[PDB]
């Protein structure tokens, strides 16, 4: 009921799905990627409970229903759930006809091709959008940076990687993977809370604990000195009302939860921390790209919302990087939605319809087309 | 600023570049606002 | 009145406390971890009733007194009761001077540190044993296995976990928790007995019902087929003299009580059954540790005394584990006392006094010492 | 058996190991009996 | 306990170290050049785990321990590890007194002099062998050829070079370097397996994948035609039981992994493939040495074990070399151990003790001597 169209900038953020129109200032839809199964499924007069309309409704009315991510580990194992998820999206908070508007889709690196294959044809068929296009959430956040050069620590929704760049020029050889996720810190901190005399196993407990993080957990620049403090650091014992109501006490965990992103020994990953992954990616870089990398040390992720994260960056590099070069880590406050912003700009790139996955091109070339010479 | 004028005047290929040199690091911006016009 | 010493292998078995000397062939002391409060406390000529000498005396002369576990859920909430419990131990069936003999103590994983802190200093002060040492009941049973590699389903006294191992090498990341306990099956079966036209609420009723289990309850390899049988399985209606005297009838419950350790839906735990907990621990394991795990499928617990439990293991895994690999579940007849046997051997490890929690080390380093670099 | 002799002869560190290979799965055993001597 | 002596033909094969006596028909010792750090280092009754006796033991009992090459990139960064490695060699599978027997050592071209300096004095001091001598693994394989003339593609253990020769006459100007290694193909194929919907990051995963190569991966003579086949080549989908147990599926990667040794674009080396490196070395050669080179196209390496590798040689040259000349690539089945065989023969060259690095010559001339007028 308007002019030509505006794109459908839709993000499948690892934890929450977020989206808006082309060039919107904020993805109007955001909510957990959960599927809900009411445990006991009590029989009452009438009904009123849908199985898995989780969206944002389920967690509030959580407990009976369990939690499910189709994309559990940044990779989706079930889709029926998931396409109904997008239907909820496009008809409950997008409440829009997909056929009406073009949509750009977020796909993470290392995906098997068939994943985007199907996501495509299903969106075509069920959603019959005018047509679609997809892009790497990492890459979309990278355009959200506008910083043509430098690496980005894309530790955002539920994934972590490094994205070395120069003038938009990134090396796939220079990009690695980090299975670490908000889920991982979740499991770790839940473990610690339990072992400290607590029963933290339940799903809603899982959401509560992540929130406990996001509003409480920080990271200390120094590790042992701050742990010695915690031996008697009477500052850090802030106890927080367990949302059920009894204040839950907190100590040094308020920081020593996520640092394991530098030391996965306690979380148990042979992998090396974020910092040295960035650094070795740096070494594999060419000679002088590295000063820019220092200056283009663009962080990304709201999961990385922790205090002193960037400063811990500069100091750790310093310990690693030569003092001769100068280190400048970037980290926008708008990092988790920066991916969606870059998607909105790129899909909004009305000079850039040509890359668009249309009905015909797909149909004549089937699913495989979107993969050859395009994405 | 002239970023409006010169990023509606510069090359496009180099709209990228010169938004990134002539002050619009948010070339991201420059296009989204160019679109706010053509969005 | 003898040579150097022999250790005090003492187990705080979740349901019963058990202990013997170093290298004893059986913990000479075993009895429930109950506290007894005579309900009405009738006044008579003289006295002769102690409040909470429950030990093994109370349950026989039960009823008036109620039941209390200091360690209710594998974790102790009261201790005064509990240290008097150990006094009963060391002076009524250990009837020994703790100062005389070293003692190794059983502590379960996930304990808050302060628990073992206090247990230590109290045993030092009240019991002034030469010194002490403590170890994980799970770990002690694991040495009782001698099977350096493989996971153990430590569903024994009143707890359940998985203990993946290799050459004694276990992953804390790979070890999980199961709140399920003989108490839990107790509540479930009491519930069922009541709902089937019975009034099963009373404490002594609680002990009776657990015994009803331990001598009657089994588990069927198959669930629905055996439940269809129970529709008319005239074998399973064995009714047992209610110990008060009237034979209590029994049917399919004789098996469908504990299977919920695989399906906690009926017991109401979102948690997954023992088998798939083992399996997912397996997946988190490395590539080829898993064949050994199959062969090192060491079960543990007298609570797991049920018939076909191991066979149900192999079959369920089979349904889960690839047929390519071969599954071998272990389960000694001596599983509940295997923990105490491993404790007796380890404490008896006269090559291993050096790990011993002594007077001085504790005193100079206070309670915290036993936790740093030692346990 | 020689487990007695070789588990009073083998390394100790590897008393563990070789009780577990040379037939004394109850290294648990081997030590408790070594102790029945030194218990 | 015998006559004069027999040399110690010892190879530090880039991936595995191999060695035998003078004139042995096979290096009796071969095993990975790994160092093992048990990740969690669980505490058990007693011990029995040495840190880094990796040899061949570690990988079987891998996982806890990580992997380390002292010679990581054909060049050694740590030695303490490494001399203890040779001690394992000479006393566990050489189980011999180094002082007893002379030993020839393998050193690769382009080494900084100090590397062989130290390796020498350390072997003298720790091993006090009667004395030693060293030689280029490339050169030793080249004597293993006996083909006095021609270039050798020494793509063997973990390195790649070209060794143009004539009557034993090779040009250092005509010899180049290839960083490409079994490790490199390892990283590439691990990358591809991961991106195709797999989590291939772990060390033991690394060994497994190399084995997956060595027993599965081949190379197709033609690239695009064989890739078009793979579009539907129902032959190549052989899936292999992941050694953990679940069959891992395989497709065109079974070949398109190593070809990048001709095209380093996908592996990301600006360097040119093996074939054109050989060819341009050829051009720099004199006028007519080149026909012999064609006939002396001696390949080397078990890493080059791939099928049609030689044939791909002849065809690629043909595309490059004039048809006027006739191309004959050599490639023994015994190529990876050919280096050790040449070492055994040369050290066995009892007409050639005179080149031997003795106690005195070294001592009076210190370390520098072995480098001047000798190696």
């Amino acid at each position: 009921d308007d002019e030509e169209t505006t794109a459908l900038v839709c993000d499948n953020g690892s934890g929450l799905v977020k989206a808006g129109f082309a060039g919107d200032d904020a993805p109007r839809a955001v909510f957990p990627s959960i599927v809900g199964r009411p445990r006991h499924q009590g029989v009452m007069v009438g009904m009123g409970q849908k199985d898995s309309y989780v969206g944002d409704e389920a967690q509030s009315k959580r407990g009976i229903l369990t939690l499910k991510y189709p994309i559990e580990h940044g990779i989706i194992t079930n889709w029926d759930d998931m396409e109904k998820i997008w239907h909820h999206t496009f008809y409950n908070e997008l409440r829009v006809a997909p056929e009406e508007h073009p949509t750009l889709l977020t796909e993470a690196p290392l995906n098997p091709k068939a994943n985007r294959e199907k996501m495509t044809q299903i969106m075509f068929e069920t959603f019959n959008v005018p047509a679609m296009y997809v892009a790497i959430q990492a890459v979309l956040s990278l355009y959200a940076s506008g910083r043509t050069t430098g690496i980005v620590l894309d530790s955002g929704d539920g994934v972590t990687h490094n994205v070395p760049i120069y003038e938009g020029y990134a090396l796939p050889h220079a990009i690695m993977r980090l299975d670490l996720a908000g889920r991982d810190l979740t499991d770790y901190l839940m473990k610690i809370l339990t072992e400290r005399g607590y029963s933290f196993v339940t799903t809603a407990e899982r959401e509560i604990v992540r929130d406990i993080k996001e509003k409480l957990c920080y990271v200390a620049l120094d590790f042992e000195n701050e742990m010695a403090t915690a031996a008697s650091s009477s500052s850090l014992e802030k106890s927080y009302e367990l949302p059920d109501g009894q204040v839950i006490t907190i100590g040094n965990e308020r920081f020593r939860c996520p640092e394991t992103l530098f030391q996965p020994s306690f979380i148990g990953m042979e992998s090396a921390g974020i910092h040295e992954t960035t650094y070795n990616s740096i070494m594999k870089c060419d000679i002088d790209i590295r000063k820019d990398l220092y200056a283009n040390n663009v962080l990304s992720g709201g999961t990385t919302m922790y205090p002193g994260i960037a400063d811990r960056m500069q100091k750790e590099i310093t310990a690693l990087a030569p003092s001769t070069m100068k280190i400048k880590i970037i980290a926008p406050p708008e990092r988790k939605y920066s991916v969606w912003i870059g998607g909105s700009i790129l899909a909004s790139l009305s000079t850039f319809q040509q890359m668009w996955i249309s009905k015909q091109e797909y149909d004549e070339a089937g699913p495989s087309i979107v993969h050859r010479k395009c994405f | 600023e002239d970023v409006w004028e010169i990023l509606r005047q510069a090359p496009p290929s180099e709209y990228e570049r010169i938004a990134f040199q002539y002050g619009v690091t948010d070339l991201r911006g420059m296009l989204k606002r160019l679109k706010g016009m053509r969005r």
